[PDB]
DNA sequence: AGTGAAAAATCTAAAGCATCACCTTGCTG
DNA sequence: CAGCAAGGTGATGCTTTAGATTTTTCAT
């Protein structure tokens, strides 16, 4: 026991020794001092009574440039659940059974979510269980689980035998809880400290332990001191990098925008100097060059140069993955031990952090929350698309070319990826997580690495704390699930949003459309236009109609629109594309709505509330459908069959095992076995086993919560909208500041405006990722409900609005977040307003907009609304809101629908919509680009996109679209005639990554498993041995027969000697009458044409025959039903009923018997 | 309190399996004169009624017109339990909600019973008047299934047209067409197997030949079937089951235009 | 050495293409008193038995028991070669790790050797009381097979009753529930298309369908099937062969709980 | 037009029904000799030879060697009209791209035309080899399918071995291997069960069981199989069609790199 | 250029159903 | 004494489905 304290406190001060070599100097002298927190890690310090116990050491940096660091310790803690009348008794247990282990036990109320009748005054009394140290924190909590994990099941056996009758001493303890909650996300939560804020620390003598106060009036934003390594190893091709063989030649940084690299001499064979690279006036940096004979002095001169330096921020690309684990292993080759010299450890995770340095990856920003697309979410894209320039790359399987030859390209590449990764740091990541980290209570390194569901968490952490709710425990996935009907589970979900697509085709503003119109809903729009716009001046503009001189000739103009466009009630018109998007109908609809997860009751759980009058005000009722797949194994045979399986013993996991009864096997092992012999029980007895149901549901949201998920998103998008305005005041000051062309001001005004826009799209994203905590398990706060209920009302106004702009129209896509419409250009959207005010004289109301926010306050308005007043009198006010806000979108140019190949089935979010000056606007969800996908059916689909706008009728665009198409499949037809064989070979690669070496798969036979067997077979077997490679491969012919696995040949057999890759084809081809060993012969073409044919009939052939129009391209057949329809649809001789076409007899309907 | 007694139950058998998959709902009427069946399939494009008169029944007795309303989508299977010659009995209440069948066996040692539960319907009846018809032909049965049943897969539709020479079916479809010409019989010694046609002027209909595929599976009820059409009419199918009552198909027809150029 | 003749094949290819379908193991027992083939199916709620006494083979003996526990759907797959007229064969030895079996047909020339993997699993021999029947009915194959699959479409289940005159089939559902009586046929010189009951005291028990579905589907392996049950006691479908042994079904009654009554 | 003559139909309808499944589309021959089509399976491996002589035809009209580019699935959905008895009538194509088939019942009272148009269908001509093959074995085809079906459905490759006392259906696969062996008839004078096997040397030849399968899925046409080999040349499968047509199976040997000895 | 696990969607072989052609057999001219 | 129609039987295309498999989607 006392070797692993005397570990720990050789770590401690290890760690201390380090801070102070890197400038943190430990605050011992008393007094004050100014600070702004970068960092915060748990380490044991000991006290004074020379004890074991654990503290936490903030990191501050100072406006001069000088850091520090701060150790504070407490005691770590959570809260356990005792019965009633039972608190004095387990605290004084658990107090003499762990003498020395535990600092001190007590009571404290804090209020709950799920107590019945708990909104009249009622709190519920847990008890802290405190401890001197975080080891003896996880020791107490792996002794006390199990316990606590069984009590609760024996409980709620009895407390269940009980109520079906009627209609370690450790008896008192129930339910323990926010046990995984880190150590210092408890103390950012309790004494509110969070990081890049400004903190007055105080530190008299060493008695007292440090106080901290929060100082946000300091609002400039200090530099930290960042740096930006990535390395590159000595990669033979075809070959994953060894971490022991190879090892790094080059490395580069950039210590706030200043540039180092670090050379050896033993590969770059002449030495480089110093340069500068600038795609862009903002992105700079001088690189300083070091040269060192050998590769320990290369390790020395950076851990030298860091240490003199002190970077508080280090930044880099995987460095979790490869970069930090391979510089590791190649410093233990030479004696260098990392957990010395600079900090990072290998960690429980399988992630790499510092006591004192933080450890960045800006492609786990760029892959979770950037919402860039998933097939581009590497670094090269993101300097493309986000910074907008072309970053320098090269090929990494070819670097030791100019390893020697070429030392100035391999440099320049180093330095680029370098300062891309810095400068993309600074600019976008740097600023968003330390805004989103103002209100997150923890390091930039967890709060980078962690999902949006960790991020939605730690804000309810902080609020639900505010608030003095106790948090929930994690939920536990508790099998052998019986519903009503009393049938096992397989999977059970709510209903998604319903994203079709109507119909397909193009739609530009120019082409004049269809447009089949019912002349009723126009008959109601002439009677409600009033109403209409008066409803859109009194809350749009949130002003009186008093305030407004032309409002009747507006409105007697949308008077002449509307019935000059009534006059025909049928038109060939040209139209204007008109994004019907809500925007993030989630957040909005919890804001109508009111969905609180503490109640959230149904019926039998909400006579609880003791203000539920016959005047019910607080049940809300809202409906969704529940799906399911279940066995038809119900109460009684599958209760049988339990006791038949009780009956016997169990095979034991253990070789030689002793026989274990039924009530000692691991809850996972039993119920996968009970599900294997159910299934092959119900396949003989009930001619089915998965079957699906989705039922109708009705759910009642409590009103009169504490509330606190709905108030944090409220106050939450309210900080948003004024910090929107911030931003908008500000960039006016900085334009305004760049035209007067001063030097400091306009650096400070900077610096809030990109502060102001790093707040604001933080609050944006993490209040669109509000539903993505909600939607999914791993959650303290899931509720099934929330998700049912949002969803299907999210689809519900969507579906409304389509109905109401079909009798209107040919409303276009329908989606979960919100329609594309197209209009005729006959209803107004924008003029010139002339209103009394001064400060704002003119009002563009667009009116489709306007009529779609009336008929939303018209339906789904809550008029069932609660809200507290004054919370010791119970003053529950009843009111009503709706922020469910139709923004619109202009007239857009240009948008593309595509269409499946399969009946009822439709496409789940694919289209594309044009940008109106004639570029591009928005994809979503679509076949642009992918992993593992051709590079052909890319390039061909973004040509046909680009070459689109040109055009005069349906028939003239898809023209325009058929001669790109002819003049692609002209080019593909000609086997490739006169065209690069290196482009068109980088073209056709297919790659497929395989890894945890040969026995996850077990014995299956797929394509990368058949490539694997080819490289088996290729030279060796070392080559897929190791993991983690991508196998690039092509689909051949000439094996025909064969199914699409075996023909999957690799590309090593393209690059060998040619005569052994013959014998390799000749092996592989299962014949030797060929004499010809042509390249493009070989590979499957019509495959590709096939492959180009199915995209081209999903983007443009059968979106054309969903219209009244002519087939595109002849050149490409159809599916068969499409053909089928295609001649049903043309011929006169189809239908003539006889309801309709012969006198009917009359009215008649059966009675009883 | 409706009792129909049947001592040749293969015709019922017959009848409702050359429907089950036509038609969802059974509205079936029974009254003194007989038992009809004015029954609007749910694609609404085609009529079918069967009459059951008292002349063919071994023992028939009703109260009233009584409207039953069984579902037919799950009946073809209790009229596919009693073997080929059984005696069958079909029993109905005025006020009990329960239809009843007894099948007896020949020999009298197989007798089975089944129970039903009721429903009410909603859905329209049509009325066509007795009108004359232009062309009528006698078809045997076999003879008709053979063309209507295999011209319904290389076709979609089919062209009955009737001039002086004879009575043709021309079906189209998605890969080629069937001319089927019928030759005059006048030589003939047994009525199953005589083709003779009545004449009244040159017509032509265009139906869905796939209806016609679910309509020539009553094939095994009578030996003669006839055809009767005129133009801008429904075409009737006229089976004259052994004496028991009669079936007929009122299938509508598709109107003529001039697409050929 | 083991080697059994057998001049018909008709019946040790009717018995285990009855087992195939529902079991998908075997424990073979080949022992002086014959062959027993004593398995549980999937469910582990029935029981089956193939006993084929030794004198029922012309040529058979043994010199030690044997339990060699093969599966039985790979036999029932690999068996199907020959016909119902072939000689059939097995040739075995005293540690075979393979047996083989011999089709010589009826002209001695068609001749096979047909052979597989075997495998070794739980051997176990459970209770097999012939206990006093309540009930005992026999019936022909081809009549029982045609009720079962006829009360197969109305339900999932059916009811059976013993009584004094006879046997009483019926089976719910949503179709109605339909019952099927038969008396003792016993006035004809067939006993094979007759029925014959043996009664002791009235009982009333229900049956799973998806298990006698799978029960009759040795239809051609008798030219009548008996069945023996009582109260709470498995049915026992005694299929009578009348070259050598028989087959027993074991099929414990399904009666819901008072958990909806 | 032209569709050749021949009182019965049978043969025309059962061997597009067996063709449909291994070739989809192919193109027939007509020539002085007869009708004709040489055509390959779905992955280009083997040959079908479909040789039906004029002169075993009934009587012969045409105008020139023409090849005719018809596909045989979908085509093979009209000939179910021409049952085991019915006319073809038979006349020279003027000029139309359209070939009719009509078919006339027994009675000589109906006809129905199908007409079909011509689709250009590119095949490619060969000269298959001819040599003196090891060895033959003539064996009717009936018990030839129900021996193969059911050693083909436990394995996945078949090896054939031609020796005096037995030729050697090795079914090699998962489950395990079982063969059968045919010996010289010599008492039985019937041809419809008797075995020969015309064999100078021994052999061993490599095919796959499905190809086995589905090549013998013509039994109705014919009576008698004869498998002609030599030393690793192709299998040739010999059905007779009475006197007057011939059709050959040429599936390539899939010998592998001396695995059979 | 992480992995890691769930999981909803997708692909493919196995089973259930009604149908089609054939074999067997009893009644009658 | 054989011709012919009725009943039973086995093969088969088709549709449904159950289990493996694959890409997605968020968790560290
Ligand atoms: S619906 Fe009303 S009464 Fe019911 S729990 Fe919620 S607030 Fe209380
Ligand atoms: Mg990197």
């Amino acid at each position: 026991s006392s070797v692993s304290a005397l570990k720990r406190l050789e770590r401690s001060q290890w760690t201390d020794k380090m801070d102070l070599r890197f400038g943190f100097e430990r605050l011992k002298e008393p007094g004050e001092k100014t600070g702004w927190l970068i960092n915060m890690h748990p380490t044991e310090i000991l006290d004074e009574d020379k004890r074991l116990g654990s503290a936490v050491d903030y990191y501050f940096i100072q406006d001069d440039g000088s850091r520090f660091k701060v150790a504070l310790p407490y005691k770590p803690y959570f809260y356990i659940a005792t019965r009633k009348g039972c608190e004095r008794e387990v605290s004084s247990f658990l107090s003499k059974k762990f003498q020395g282990k535990i600092a001190k036990v007590e009571t404290v109320p804090k209020e709950d979510l799920d107590l019945p009748n708990h909104l009249v005054g009622l709190k519920r009394n847990y008890i802290r269980l405190s401890f001197h140290t975080v080891e003896d924190l996880v020791k107490v909590r792996k002794e006390i689980s199990p316990a606590v994990k069984k009590n609760r099941e024996q409980d709620h056996a009895s407390d269940a035998y009980t109520a079906l009758l009627s209609s370690d001493q450790l008896d008192n303890i129930v339910d323990m809880r926010e046990y995984d909650v880190p150590y210092h996300i408890r103390l950012s939560i309790d004494l509110k400290i969070h990081v890049a804020h400004w903190y007055n620390v105080r530190y008299r003598g060493n008695a007292f332990p440090v106080e901290i106060t929060r100082r946000d009036d300091l609002v400039e934003r200090p530099d930290p001191v960042v740096l930006a390594f990535d390395i590159e190893t000595t990669k033979l091709p075809l070959k994953f990098p060894d971490a022991e063989t190879d090892q790094i030649m080059m490395i580069s940084y950039m210590i706030d925008g200043q540039g180092y690299l670090i050379t050896n001499r033993e590969i770059v064979s002449e030495d480089i100097e110093d340069f500068e690279f600038t795609p862009k006036p903002e992105y700079e940096g001088p690189f300083c060059v070091f040269n060192e004979p050998d590769e320990a002095h290369l390790i020395q001169r950076w851990f030298e140069h860091v240490q003199e330096t002190k970077p508080t921020i280090m930044v880099t690309y995987n460095g979790d993955f490869f970069d930090w684990p391979f510089v590791e292993a190649r410093a233990a080759v030479h004696g260098l031990s990392m957990q010395q010299e600079i900090g990072f450890q290998k960690d429980s995770q399988g992630e790499y952090k510092a006591p004192q340095c933080i450890h960045m990856d800006c492609l786990r920003w760029v892959k979770r929350d950037s919402y860039l697309p998933v097939g581009s979410h590497n670094l090269k894209a993101a300097a493309k698309a986000k910074l907008g320039y072309d970053p320098v790359e090269l090929d990494p399987e070819d670097m030791c070319r100019m390893a020697t030859e070429q030392p100035q390209t391999l440099a320049t590449y180093s330095v680029s990826d370098a300062v891309a990764t810095y400068y993309l740091y600074m600019k976008y990541v740097h600023p968003f997580i330390f805004a989103l980290c103002t209100i997150i209570p923890m390091e930039p390194d967890e709060v980078l690495r962690k999902g949006s569901g960790t991020l939605c968490e730690a804000l309810l952490m902080v609020q639900a704390f505010h608030a003095n709710i106790i948090f929930p425990n994690k939920q536990e996935q508790e099998f052998n699930k019986l519903t009503d009907d009393g049938h096992v589970l397989d999977s059970e979900t709510y209903v998604g949003g319903h994203v079709e697509a109507l119909e397909s085709g193009v739609f530009r503003s120019d082409i004049p459309c269809r447009f089949r119109m019912n002349p009723a809903a126009f008959d109601f729009l002439l009677q409600r236009v009033e109403k209409t716009l008066r409803h859109a001046l009194e809350e749009e503009e949130k002003v009186p109609v008093e305030q407004v001189t032309n409002f009747e000739e507006v409105c007697d103009e949308i008077k002449s629109k509307l019935a000059s466009l009534k006059d025909v009630p049928s038109r060939i018109e040209c139209p204007l594309i008109y994004h019907l998007d809500v925007g993030a109908m989630y957040p909005n609809i919890i804001l109508t709505n009111r969905l609180q997860p503490s109640a959230m009751v149904d019926e039998a759980t909400c006579a609880a509330c003791d203000f539920n009058k016959p005047g019910a005000n607080c049940q809300r009722k809202m409906a969704w459908q529940w799906r399911g797949e279940f066995m038809p194994a119900s109460r009684s045979e599958y209760h049988r069959i339990q006791h038949q399986l009780e009956s016997e013993k169990f095979p034991p996991l253990f070789p030689e095992g002793p026989a274990r009864a039924f009530h000692e096997l691991s809850r996972e092992e039993q119920a996968k076995y009970e599900k294997r012999r159910l299934a092959d029980y119900c396949r003989k007895a009930y001619k089915k086993i998965h079957i699906t149901k989705v039922e109708e549901r009705l759910t009642t949201i409590c009103q009169r919560e504490n509330s606190f998920y709905v108030d944090t998103v409220r106050a939450f998008r309210d900080r948003r909208y004024e910090f929107k305005g911030l931003h908008k005041v500000w960039k006016k000051k900085l334009s305004a500041a760049v035209e007067v062309g001063d030097a400091a001001e306009v650096k400070r005004c900077k610096n809030m405006e990109v502060l102001y826009d790093s707040l604001q799209l933080a609050h944006k994203c993490i209040l669109n990722s509000f539903y993505g905590y909600v939607m999914r398990k791993g959650a303290r706060w899931y509720s099934m409900e929330m998700a049912g209920i949002v969803c299907f009302t999210g689809a519900n106004i969507i579906t409304q609005a389509r109905e109401l702009i079909e009798q209107i129209g040919r409303p276009l896509e329908l989606d979960t977040d919100g329609i594309w419409c197209v209009l005729p250009n006959s209803f107004p959207e924008n003029f010139v307003f002339k209103t009394t005010n001064v400060k704002k004289p003119k009002v563009t109301i667009s009116y489709p907009g306007a009529m779609l926010n009336i008929m939303v306050k018209e339906g789904f308005t809550n008029d069932q609304y609660q809200e507290l007043a004054e919370p010791s009198s119970l003053t529950y006010v009843t009111r009503s809101e709706n922020s469910i806000f139709f923004e619109v979108d202009g007239p857009y140019l240009a948008m593309i629908l595509p269409a499946s190949k399969e009946e009822g089935k439709k496409l789940k979010k694919r289209y594309a919509v044009f940008n109106e000056d004639g570029s591009l606007a928005e994809l979503k969800g679509f076949e642009v680009k992918r992993r593992g996908e051709l590079q052909l059916i890319k390039i061909f689909q973004s040509s046909v996109f680009e070459a689109f706008l040109k055009g005069s009728t349906l028939e003239e665009v898809y023209g325009s679209v058929a001669k790109v198409a002819d003049y692609w499949l002209d080019v593909l037809y000609s086997k490739a005639a006169n065209m690069p064989d290196s482009e068109l070979f980088e073209l056709i690669s297919e790659n497929r990554s395989m890894s945890r070496k040969l026995e996850d798969y077990g014995e299956q036979k797929s394509t990368s498993i058949s490539t694997a067997k080819r490289l088996a077979e290729f030279l060796g077997d070392q080559m897929v041995k190791d993991a983690g490679l991508s196998c690039r491969y092509i689909i051949s012919r000439k094996p025909e027969g064969s199914p699409v696995t075996e023909r999957a040949i690799p590309l090593a057999i393209f690059q060998a000697e040619p005569t052994v890759r013959k014998h390799f084809l000749r092996k592989w081809l299962k014949s030797s009458s060929l004499q010809d060993f042509d390249i493009r012969a070989i590979l499957d073409w019509d495959y590709y044409i096939e492959r180009l044919g199915s995209a081209i009939q999903k983007i443009i052939t059968i979106p054309a025959a969903l219209q009244q129009v002519k087939n595109p391209v002849p050149r490409v057949k159809h599916p068969d039903w499409l053909h089928k329809k295609l001649l049903e649809k043309n011929d006169v001789y189809k239908q003539k009923k006889i309801s309709e076409l012969f006198t009917l007899e009359g009215r008649r309907q059966v009675t009883m018997a | 309190m409706f009792e129909a007694r049947l001592v040749q139950g293969s015709i019922l058998k017959k009848v409702l399996e050359a429907l089950k998959d036509l038609i969802n709902e059974a509205c079936w009427d029974i009254s003194s004169s007989g038992v009809n069946l004015q029954s609007m399939d749910s694609s609404h494009v085609s009529l079918v009624q069967l009459t059951l008169r008292s002349e063919g029944f071994d023992t028939y007795r009703c109260d009233r017109n009584l409207a039953m309303g069984v579902n037919l989508t799950s009946m073809s299977k209790i009229l596919k339990c009693a073997g080929n010659e059984d005696i069958i009995t079909l029993r109905a209440e005025d006020n009990a909600d329960t239809l009843a069948l007894v099948f007896e066996a020949p020999n009298q040692e197989k007798v089975s019973d089944y129970e039903m539960k009721l429903m009410d319907l909603d859905v329209e009846q049509l009325g066509i008047p007795e009108q004359e018809y232009s062309c009528v032909v006698k078809m045997p049965s076999g003879e008709f299934a053979r063309i209507c049943r295999d011209l319904s897969h290389i076709g979609d539709a089919v062209v009955i047209s009737c001039a002086k020479d004879g009575v043709k079916f021309s079906a189209s479809g998605e890969l080629g067409n069937g001319n089927i010409k019928l030759s005059q019989t006048s030589n003939v010694d047994k009525e199953e197997e005589a083709v003779t046609i009545e004449m009244n002027e040159p017509v032509q209909l265009t139906f869905a030949l796939r209806y016609l595929n679910f309509f020539t599976k009553a094939t095994p009820l009578s030996s003669t079937v006839t055809l009767s059409m005129s133009a801008d009419v429904p075409l009737v199918v006229e089976y004259k089951i052994a004496d028991m009552g009669h079936l007929k198909y009122y299938l509508a027809p598709k109107i003529e235009d001039e697409e050929g150029s």
